[PDB]
Formats: C-alpha cells, structure tokens, sequence
C-alpha cells in the first residue's frame, strides 16, 4: 500500500 | 536489531513479550511468573537464532540444547516444548534445509493440497515434514502459480511477483540463503517522461510528488480525524476522498482570490469616496479665490469690515488648504497600496493540467501498488497492512523468481494439469474431483483426512462457480468471498539485442494523456542483465489492454519509448510476452486488495477452516476437513510471496496439531 | 489532530461538496461567477476612479497662497481690536482660525482678549449671535  | 533479540524482530516476533499464539500453546507460563517469562522468552529468541544463524540444516532439538547456558538449558522440557512449537509454525526448520533425522517411512494421515502455488508448496514441504502423506494438485503444467518466470535463450522475465520487499524480517530472506536467488537491489532513482517524450524537470516532479504525498495524508485525515467513511449508504472509496480533497483545494484556491480581489475594491471604493471629497475640495477652493481676490481688488485703505472680509477669506483659503492636502496625503497610501495587492496576486491555479497530468501517473503507480483502480480501494482500510512493512531496500530477482517456487517443489507429490473440480468434505474425511486439462473427460478421484485449498481469490470468486464445493461453503465463507476484493496487473516483456536506455536507472515513467489511461503502459523496469525492459499496465487500463493483441501492444510501447529515446535507437523487439492475469483461467486476477465494504477482518474469515455437518444426526462435532491458505487468508501480510508462503506455513501447524496431536501445550 | 499545512478541510465545507453529485462542479461554479463579477466591479471603480483624476489636472497650485511670516506681537492697535471682535462673530470659539485671521497674535492672547475687552465690546452677546447660525 505505497511502494517505493 | 542484533543479538537475540535481532531474532525475534527478524521472525516477526516481540522480543520481550509473550504473543498471542504463544500464550495458548504455554498459558502456564504465560499465567505465571515475570520470570519464568523471560526464561521461555530467551529460550525462543536463542533457538529462533540459532536457526536462523544456519538456515540450510535442520535444528534439531538435541542441537539446541547443548548451545543453550544454564540457567535456560536446565529445565529440558521447557527447551523441549519450545523447540516443538517453533518447528511446528515453521518458524524454524522450514524451506530447504538438509534432514538430519530423514523423515519416517511410515506416514500418518492423508492430505490433499489444492494448488502448487507458493502457499501450496509451503505448506505441503512443512506437512511432509511433518511425516504425513502430501499430494498436491495443480492444474496448470507447471509450479509457482503468480510466480511465473518467462524463459528462452538468455532472456528471463517474472510477469509474475517480480520484487522481494526488504529482507528486514521477511520468510524470503531465509529462503534466499536457502536457495541461491541472484537478489538485485533497486535504485530508487526514478525520472519521468512526459507524453511528448521530454524528461519532467526537477521542479515540477519534486513539486507533484510532495502535492502527491499531501493529497494522500489529506485522505486520511478525512478518514480517522473526520469519520468521512460512508456516503449515502455505500463506504467511502479512496479514490472518491482524493476528489473530495481535490476539489476542497480548489474551492480553497477560489476562496482564496475571492477575498484578495475583494479588497481591491473595498480599497478602490475608499478611494472612489477620497476622491470626491477632493474634487468638492478643489471647488470650494477654486470658488474661494474669486472670492478672496475680488475682495483684495477693493484697494485699500478701506473700513475694518473690508480688511476683516479679505482676511477671513484668506484664512478659510489657507483652512481649506490644509484640508486638501492632508487628502493628497491619504490618497498617496491608497495609490500604493493598490499597486502592491495588483501585483502580489495569490495562486490563480491548484493544478495547471501538465501538473496534474504528472499527478495523474502518481496515481497509476498506485494502482499499481494495489492492482486495482482507486475507486474501489476502501477509505478507511486500503493500507491497513502498512505497520507490518519490512525494513530493507527492495530486492529483484536476476534469474527469475520461478526458481524459489521450483526448488520448494523437489521431493513433493505434484499431479500437475490436473484441474479440481468438486471438493467433497465430510464427517469422516473428503475426496476431491479433479480433471486432466488436456482431455477434460478422464476423471480423477482423490480421498484424504484433510484439504487445503490455495484456490486463487479469483477462482474462489468466479461466478458460475469454477470449483464446487460440496456441501457448500457457508455464507459468511462466501460472503466473505464477496466482499474482498480481486484486482490486476499485467506485464509487457520486451527483448531487444541491446541496451538502449539508461543503464543506471532501473526503472523510468511515462505520464499518460488523460486520467482515463493513467495506467497504460505507465512504467519501464531494467531489472536484468540481459537487455529485457518491463512495461507494467495497472488501473482502469489493465482491464481493458487485455482486449488488445499483443502487436497493437508492443506497438504503443515502442511508440512512448521512441519518443523517449528518438526513433532510431529503438529497433523492432526480437521476443514479446504481454501477461493476461484477470483473462487466465487460474487466476482470474493479479492479487488481492481492501475492496471498499470489506475490511482486514475479511482477510481472517478467508482463513477459518470449515467443519462439516456430523453424518449420523447425535454424532458428536467432527474435526474442521477444509482448510485455506494463500496471499488473501494472511491478513497482516497480503498480496505478496512473503504472506502467501506463511499462509502455507500457518495452515501446516494448524493441520497438523489437528491430525497428529500438539503433545507441547502440557 | 490537524491537517497537512496547506491542505483546507473543514466539517462544514465537506459536507457542502458531497452533499449531492454535482454539488462539487455547482460550488465551484458560484465561486467562478462571484470573481468575475467583482472583478469587472474593479475595473468599474478603476474607471470612475479615473474620471476623478482627471478633474483633479493641476491639483489646487494656482488657488495657492503665499505664507504669511509676521512677529507676533503684544499691544492691540484698535484696528487689530476691531478684527477681533468681527472674527468673534464669524468663527465661534474657533481660536486657532480667530488667530490665524489677526496673524499677529498669540492663541492666548487672543484668549485673553475675551476677559479683558470682554465688557467694552459685549462677546457674550456677540458670542450669543455667532450661536444664532
């Protein structure tokens, strides 16, 4: 749920 | 963290607490006194360690106890039923690990394991562990599942899970050193291409992103500070809160100029009233010298009421004097305030529309994150699994993901292009129907103690069913199935005879025209040694390139990339992949993702096994025969290879404290 | 507790954009309209704000009038008597004014004029007609  | 307390943190562990699972496994000590807790709390954090320090032999019980120091390797049975529980839930001795003690001939009880996925795999190597009689049925001709790894010549490409997340307390980290996976860091250093091909500068992408990463806290502060979480009975979606923060910003900038112009003309209206008193000014005061001069031309010497009368009216003159320029004064400072607010205007715009064209990828990167657009990621729960983050860069892997899941198959019982099709569960055991997928006729029947079911959300979810389940699921099983959600992402391969792009950037954007193909072909990776790019369709877009052929796809690519690079630099592709994963039969999707209406509890409701109806009526309850596992049942951490492998590992222990007995809760 | 800085979301102000589908685009809308309107309402005031100005070519310095530099002195010649007494009449209590019209007497001067002459020339009465206007 958010990546990089 | 380091020592045996970095253990505990890299099993996923509180290093000086006792969790839940453990306490119903050593509620005496957990009931008992501080410091027996500390004892068994060591002697977990030292074997977790141990194993942990060797991961490519087995940790028998005997080992360990000769490397523990009194006082913790006094009492024996407190060691003994330490050691058991860890190696029960896999939290030591589980992978690909050499046998000390090879596994007993004679088995004990029957398990078929539906899939050969990550999950399937994880579990049945632990079952087998376990001395118990694994198969597992597959029906594609080949293992892994997600995990898919293209192969030809020198060219290797995942299209599957493709990203290790940080080894800082993750199951892969072990299995890494269990089986060599050429593991690539990720430099983080990403630039994006606007839709004319020309690199964004700095200024704006840094002034996006931090706008980005505002937009998001915003949501969440409507979520948890205002409660915005349902509207008109259906739950707030992500997306539908970003809008509403969106829109809210550019009311505010309207707002904003409202009030600025506003006092332009309060203070032009001060001066329309300035003005006219000057001008009335400027009349008494034109009138009152015909006046003071017609009174000087009576020349003297004249009666005192004639000198008083030219005096008076001089007087009046220099009064009135005053008065007009103590105005002109006043109409200085208004006349320069006026030109300060003219030009220092506030913001005329929230979003120009190249800015949020940018914002706009933004977005598709995180419909990518979650493999399903935003609208459906619910509000208050999308990020649920956030505080279980590991810690480390992330990883890739060279020589194809689709070794891991290879190497955890050796030694299994595998039937594979063998498709179930009824699963059949009773008091007093199953039997499982599965099919050959190649001639769909031939008919196959499988009897067992136990089945653990690693279907796919997405086949879990097909509608008329793909799988029946007989008796049929319960409702809060299949409602369960509803409510959660089942997204999709697919890949593009593209295999060229040699490096066009920047060597040292490992993935690089591309910003799309509208908001509506945000997610077309949005993303590039060089990932491999070979000269292989990865383009990544996420969102609303992923759906719907799925209709596409593959030429018309490899055609826009080239096509932003040629733009990018120029379009001599970018020669025809000599081998292409494009992924279907919604389209594939075994899939029905990419991964699983917080639909609005569901929650992370959905998550545990996937996990409970089913008990079935006792066969003669006044038979005492049986034992649960259904069990499941895979990336949606682990809900603290979904989506990915890491969870589906402890889901695998989860339902072992629990299958087999089922079937075999836990002799270590005495 | 609080929002990001710069972010504004209000209670009142989200409710007001979700309170039905295009609620959004119609406030959005009211507020587009509300700054055209005051803004061709500047330029309206910038334009009659002009006309002013140009009545006002050449300010007053032609209605100008020199200063007048005189020392102030002490003894009253029955002419400066006289424009005392007519200045009484026409400005009240007005001091400041009833000694810029002699020019060459002292505020207090002026003030003590009204006890001393203040029989010989009746100012009560006189003061009483300058309240008759």
């Amino acid at each position: 749920p958010r990546s990089f | 963290p380091s020592g045996v307390e970095g253990a505990a943190f890299q099993s996923r562990l509180p290093h000086d607490r006792m969790t839940s699972q453990e306490a119903a496994c050593f509620p005496d000590i957990i009931s008992g006194p501080q410091q027996t807790q500390k004892v068994f709390l060591f002697i977990r954090n030292r074997t977790l360690q141990l194993w942990l320090d060797n991961p490519k032999i087995q940790l028998t019980f005997e080992a360990t106890l000769q490397q523990l120091e009194a006082p913790y390797n006094s009492d024996t049975v407190l060691v003994h039923r330490v050691h058991s529980y860890l190696e029960r839930h896999g939290l030591i001795n589980f992978g690909i690990y050499k046998r000390i003690k090879p596994l007993p001939t004679k088995k004990t009880g029957k398990v078929i394991i539906i899939g050969s996925g990550v999950s399937g795999l994880a579990a049945a190597r632990q079952l087998q562990s376990f001395g118990m009689d694994v198969t597992l049925l597959e029906a594609r001709d080949r293992v892994g599942g997600r995990v898919a790894t293209f192969r030809k010549g020198n060219y290797v490409a995942d299209l599957g899970a493709m990203v290790v997340t940080g080894l800082g307390g993750n199951p892969m980290a072990v299995v890494s050193k269990q089986v060599n996976m050429e593991l690539a860091k990720i430099k983080q250093k990403c630039p994006l291409y606007e839709a004319n091909g020309q690199a964004v500068p700095k200024e704006k992408d840094e002034m996006v992103e931090q706008e980005f990463n505002r937009l998001l806290e915003a949501t969440s502060y409507l979520s948890h500070q205002l409660d915005f979480n349902v509207l008109n009975n259906k739950p707030v979606s992500l997306g539908q809160a970003l809008e509403v923060v969106i829109q809210l910003q550019e009311k505010h900038v309207k707002d904003e100029q409202i009030e600025h112009w506003k006092k332009i003309v309060k203070t032009q209206e001060e001066l329309k009233e300035l003005l006219n008193k000057m001008v009335n000014l400027k009349e008494k005061i034109k009138e009152l010298h015909q006046q003071y001069k017609e009174a000087s031309e009576v020349k003297p010497p004249r009666d005192i009421t004639a000198e008083f009368l030219v005096k008076s009216k001089h007087r009046d003159l220099t009064a009135l004097c005053k008065e007009y320029d103590e105005l002109a004064e006043t109409q200085g400072k208004l006349e320069e305030k006026l030109q300060e607010l003219e030009a220092n205007p506030p913001s005329d715009v929230y979003l120009s529309s190249r800015d949020r064209q940018i914002l706009d990828w933004h977005f598709a990167n995180l419909e990518f994150a979650n493999a399903t657009p935003l609208s459906t990621l619910s509000l208050k729960h999308w990020d649920q699994d956030d505080d279980f983050e590991f810690t480390g860069s992330h990883l890739t892997v060279r020589n194809g993901y689709s070794c891991v899941p290879v190497a955890l198959a050796e030694g299994l019982d595998i039937k594979l292009n063998t498709a179930v099709r009824q699963v059949r569960y009773t008091a007093s055991g199953c039997e499982v129907i599965a099919v050959n997928t190649r001639s769909t006729s031939q008919t196959f029947i499988y009897k067992c103690d136990a089945v653990l079911c690693t279907l796919p959300l997405g086949v879990l979810k097909q509608q008329p069913p793909a799988v029946q389940f007989v008796p049929p699921l319960p409702e809060w099983k299949t409602s369960a199935v509803q409510r959660m959600g089942f997204g999709n992402l697919n890949k593009v391969v593209l295999c060229f005879d040699r490096v066009f792009w920047d060597p040292s950037v490992n993935l690089f954007g591309h910003v799309g025209s509208t908001t509506a193909s945000r997610g077309e072909l949005f993303l590039f990776w060089n990932l491999y040694k070979a000269p292989i790019l990865l383009a990544l369709v996420a969102g609303e877009a992923a759906g719907i390139m799925e209709n596409i052929s593959d030429d018309v796809i490899v055609g826009r690519c080239l096509a932003i990339l040629k733009g990018i690079f120029g379009s001599s630099a970018v020669p025809q592709p000599k081998e292409t992949v494009v992924s279907r994963w919604r389209a594939d039969p075994w899939a029905r999707g990419s991964y699983s993702y917080v639909a609005a209406g569901s929650s992370g509890n959905d998550y545990d409701l996937m996990a409970q096994p089913i008990t079935p109806g006792p066969s003669i009526p006044g038979a005492p309850q049986p034992i649960p025969r259904l069990f499941f596992a895979g990336e949606h049942t682990i809900r603290n951490y979904p989506a990915t290879v890491h969870g589906a492998l402890l889901s695998g590992l989860r339902e072992a222990g629990r299958i087999a404290d089922q079937f075999l007995g836990a002799m270590y809760t005495l | 507790r609080k929002p990001p800085k710069g972010m504004f979301l209000s209670q009142e102000d989200v409710e007001a954009v979700s309170a039905n589908a295009t609620a959004a685009t119609t406030v959005l809308r009211q507020l587009d309209m509300e700054l055209v309107s005051v803004k061709r309402q500047i330029q309206n005031i910038k334009q009659t704000n002009s006309a002013l100005k140009e009545k006002l070519d050449g300010g007053i310095e032609p209605y100008r009038l020199p200063e007048v530099i005189q020392k102030c002195n002490a003894r009253w010649t029955t002419e400066e008597q006289l424009l005392a007494v007519q200045a009484i009449r026409k400005y009240g209590r007005d001091f400041q004014a009833i000694s810029d019209v002699i020019g060459n007497k002292s505020v207090v001067q002026v003030k003590n004029f009204f006890v001393n002459y203040r029989r010989r020339f009746n100012i009560d009465e006189v003061l009483q007609e300058w309240e008759a206007e």
